[PDB]
């Protein structure tokens, strides 16, 4: 898309439609006259292609009116509202931009954040452009969360968010023109080695991914077509329905085998039936001869008794000769038949032991997708949001991920090593209680008027809790927490003196030998400027190979990579790091899944803020104190880091129009 | 509102498998063993067939009779006539048989034996003859 409509589909919006979200600031307008929607839809766009066509710079109101031709630049209040509207959603001047109108040194408003991630940061930038005072406390000794970097002299690659996923309608575009991102395409060719290390040639590699795409859309018509979503009073999972479809699938190769055969017999009893008329014919024959001689033997003359004989026995002889004849032929042809059933047998098997190997690295991939064992995932639901994927090819960051969050800590007040542990909340504010991760006996009190809490789903899931809430969090809001699904992914930086894989190829792929360990160490990337290599631990392998030491891991790493580029060619590694986010207390997990027994809505359950009860019985209902961002919050973008920005900007916006108003409303 | 091309899946198939935690397991092994007792059956009745097919070795051969081609003659001698009559008692109203009995006689030259010889040679009776025995 191009133009105004570009700016739109850029931003995630309809260009010729009013969302959701514009007809409750623009009730008048929505419900006017079509006209008048043409022209906020029209103010609406262009704005947005000022601001993406120059995301450095803030985009102000009067730059924006100055650069509108009539009559669209006619309603000065109108373009007021729609800018406000943009700004105030953060569509236009988000992340890091020159600031032409300095901040005001007065500020209005206290608010405290907890995690410094993305989604924190976002959102701490939004909240600080407003107006408002923001703190933010960090529990590591670092900022960027889940987007975490190894950096060691010229050795650069992350353990967190590595991948960008298409720059059409992310906005993670308008960052990468902000921040110094060094953003490099990843190049889709992945040549696959089994246990062995031999290659798994072109032939079996795209027979395989065809089934392995196959089997996941027959998963489909299981679930909305044979209703197939409940088995036992338990959801079904995506395990469960591919497991279901795998057998199936050797059912029919074995209703196609009986039936085969089934034809084969019933044709073989044909030729049976056959034989035995042939065999009974050729008796008969045989005796109707030796009374023909018998017959001839009486010479001429003779009474027409006797020549009615012989004459009447060579008719009845020739007759029968022709039957045989006859039968023979249909002998020829059923014979023939059979020949031909037993060169054309049907399929053997559906998928051999090494067929089922390849078809386990395609699960393995998935299993790395969704941080998750495909038994956990919910079969109605685990591609909900697949509707809002980015047009795109998808690109890694060359010098490090950390350039994001790092970029989006400057000027802002952020404690790290401080560790929350309690969040109070009542009807005039709020105080969360904070320690010194360093030395746990030096408390820290930070009274505010809302809080917005990033904790990571796996952090509020900790049993016992590692944040207390005073008072309890509610039912629905803990009843989403525990549905909800944190799945969990690791990887092994490989630091190496020289390369001796194909630099041509940005990744390839290790063939497990069991169902059971196919996610250990199946995919191998090459994208960093030094010689790395980074391994990844999928599935439920994941989970087991975090009470494996570094280097065993490390070992098993060296073992892999020596069968396929040779025993002599893989050099002991000069450092490795390997990540452990189940273990991590920060983290317990990689990110979120839709997991079975859950849905799409349980995110907008975790996006909603808490609203604390009256302090004095009788008192008017209070203002939302508790509000919550994170990847685990956005129901259309989860599990990534577009994501945990967009919530952070959401929520930022929620807090500055409750907390000071909205005047275009 | 179907399955990928060559994927099967019904709902009577699919309730049957997760009928319960070994179903899978059991329709597998249930047709697998109606497969070697269908390919043993095929083996018992090639045993049979061959058996059969070489009491058949030499055909017919030996019992064949060549064919004497002779010219069709229009009258009917006293010999040719007597031999239909008892064509007649043994075949019925074959009359295809009758005039390869005879040999120099046409189908329709038998059908014109039957209305003109009809009354002289009782074929009435012969016919209802040939009918109390077939
Ligand atoms: C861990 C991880 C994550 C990914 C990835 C890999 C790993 C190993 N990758 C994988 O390669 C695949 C995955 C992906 C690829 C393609 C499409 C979609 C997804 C990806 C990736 O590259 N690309 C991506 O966009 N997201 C990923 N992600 C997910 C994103 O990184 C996250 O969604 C996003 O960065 C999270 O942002 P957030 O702000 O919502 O959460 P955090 O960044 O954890 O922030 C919470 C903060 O609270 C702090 N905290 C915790 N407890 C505290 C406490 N008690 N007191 C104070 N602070 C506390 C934590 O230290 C942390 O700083």
């Amino acid at each position: 898309p191009s133009g105004v409509e570009g700016a739109a589909f850029q931003s995630r919006l309809p260009h010729d439609r009013m969302t959701s979200q514009e007809a409750a600031c623009f009730p008048d307008i929505i419900s006017g006259p079509q006209q008048t929607q043409k022209v906020f839809l029209f103010i609406r766009n262009r704005t947005l292609q000022l601001w993406l066509d120059n995301p450095k710079i803030q985009l102000t109101f009067e730059a924006t009116l100055q650069q509108l031709e009539a009559p669209y630049n006619s309603d000065t209040v109108l373009v007021h509202r729609v800018h406000s509207y943009l700004e105030r959603h953060g569509l236009i001047n988000f992340g890091i931009y020159k600031r032409i109108k300095p901040l005001p040194t007065k500020k209005t408003g206290k608010v405290i954040i907890i995690g410094s991630g993305v989604s924190g940061l976002a959102a701490a930038r939004q909240l600080q452009s407003f107006g408002m005072d923001v703190t933010l406390l960090e529990a590591r000794d670092r900022v960027g969360g889940r987007v975490a970097t190894f950096r060691k002299g010229n050795y650069v690659a992350d353990l967190g968010a590595m991948v960008v996923t298409g720059l059409g309608g992310n906005p993670m575009a308008v960052v990468s023109k902000q921040v110094n991102m060094e953003l490099a395409k990843i190049k889709q060719k992945c040549p696959l080695y089994e246990a062995n290390g031999q290659a798994v040639p072109k032939e079996k590699d795209e027979m395989v991914e065809q089934e392995f795409n196959r089997l996941l859309e027959a998963t489909s018509y299981l679930s909305h077509q044979l209703d197939f979503n409940v088995l036992n009073n338990k959801p079904v999972s995506l395990g469960q329905a591919l497991e279901v479809v795998i057998q199936l699938q050797e059912k029919h190769v074995k209703d196609e085998q009986i039936e085969h055969w089934k034809k084969i017999v019933k044709t073989q009893e044909e030729l049976k039936e056959l034989l035995n008329k042939m065999v009974n014919l050729k008796e008969k024959i045989k005796e109707l001869h030796q009374q023909y001689k018998e017959a001839s033997e009486v010479k001429p003359p003779r009474d027409i008794t006797a020549e009615f004989l012989v004459k009447s026995k060579h008719r009845d002889l020739t007759a029968l000769c022709k039957e045989y004849d006859e039968l023979a032929e249909t002998q020829g042809k059923l014979e023939e038949k059979l020949q031909e059933l037993e060169a054309n047998p049907p399929s053997d098997v559906y998928l051999s032991s090494r067929d089922r190997q390849i078809l386990d690295w395609h699960f393995a991939n998935l299993e790395f997708a969704n941080a998750t064992p495909l038994s956990t995932l919910s079969l109605k639901h685990w591609d909900q949001d697949d509707d809002f994927e980015f047009t795109g090819s998808h690109l890694t960051v060359r010098n490090g991920y950390s350039c994001v969050p790092v970029a989006l800590a400057e000027g802002l007040d952020i404690k790290l090593n401080t560790a929350v542990r309690q969040v109070r909340y009542t009807a005039s504010g709020c105080e969360v209680i904070a320690v010194n991760t360093r030395s746990t006996s030096q408390t820290f009190i930070y009274k505010c008027d809302a809080v917005l809490c990033t904790l990571p789903l796996g952090v509020l899931k900790q049993q016992p809790p590692a944040v207390q809430f005073v008072p309890p969090l509610p039912e629905w809001k803990t009843s989403a927490v525990q549905r909800m699904g944190f799945g969990n992914l690791n990887k092994v930086v490989l630091c190496f003196d020289r390369v001796f894989w194909d630099p041509s190829v940005n990744l390839f792929g290790h063939v497990g030998s069991t169902t059971a360990s196919r996610g250990e160490l199946f995919l191998f990337w090459n994208l960093y400027k030094a010689p790395i290599l980074l391994a990844l631990v999928a599935g439920e392998a994941a989970g087991i190979m975090e009470n494996i030491s570094d280097d065993v891991i490390v070992g098993r790493c060296l073992a892999i990579l020596k069968g396929i580029f040779g025993s002599s060619a893989v050099p002991q590694p000069k450092e490795t790091v390997v990540s452990r986010w189940r273990a991590d207390p920060w983290a317990r997990g990689s990110y979120s899944y839709v997991a079975a027994g859950s849905s799409g809505n349980d995110y907008d359950l975790m996006a909603q803020p808490i609203t604390p009860g009256p302090s004095i019985p009788g008192a008017p209902q209070p203002i939302p104190r508790l509000f919550f961002a994170g990847e685990h919050t956005i129901r259309n973008y989860p599990a990534t880091v577009h994501g945990a920005l967009l919530s952070g900007l959401r929520e930022a916006g929620r807090i500055a129009d409750q907390f000071l108003g909205a005047m275009y409303t | 509102r179907k399955p990928p091309k060559g994927m099967f899946l019904s709902q009577e198939d699919v309730e049957a498998v997760s009928a319960n935690a070994t179903a899978a397991t059991t329709v597998l092994r249930q047709l697998d063993m109606e497969l070697v007792s269908v390919k043993r059956q095929i083996q018992n009745i090639k045993q049979t067939n061959s058996a059969l097919k070489e009491k058949l070795d030499g055909g017919i051969e030996p019992y064949r009779l060549p064919e004497v081609i002779q010219k069709c003659n229009a009258r009917w001698t006293t010999e040719e006539q007597l031999l239909a009559v008892q064509a007649i008692r043994k075949y019925g109203r074959d009359f295809q048989a009758i005039s390869d009995v005879i040999g120099n006689k046409s189908v329709v030259q038998v059908k014109n034996f039957f209305v003109n010889y009809r009354r002289r040679f009782n074929i009435d009776e012969v016919l209802q003859e040939w009918e109390a025995e077939h």
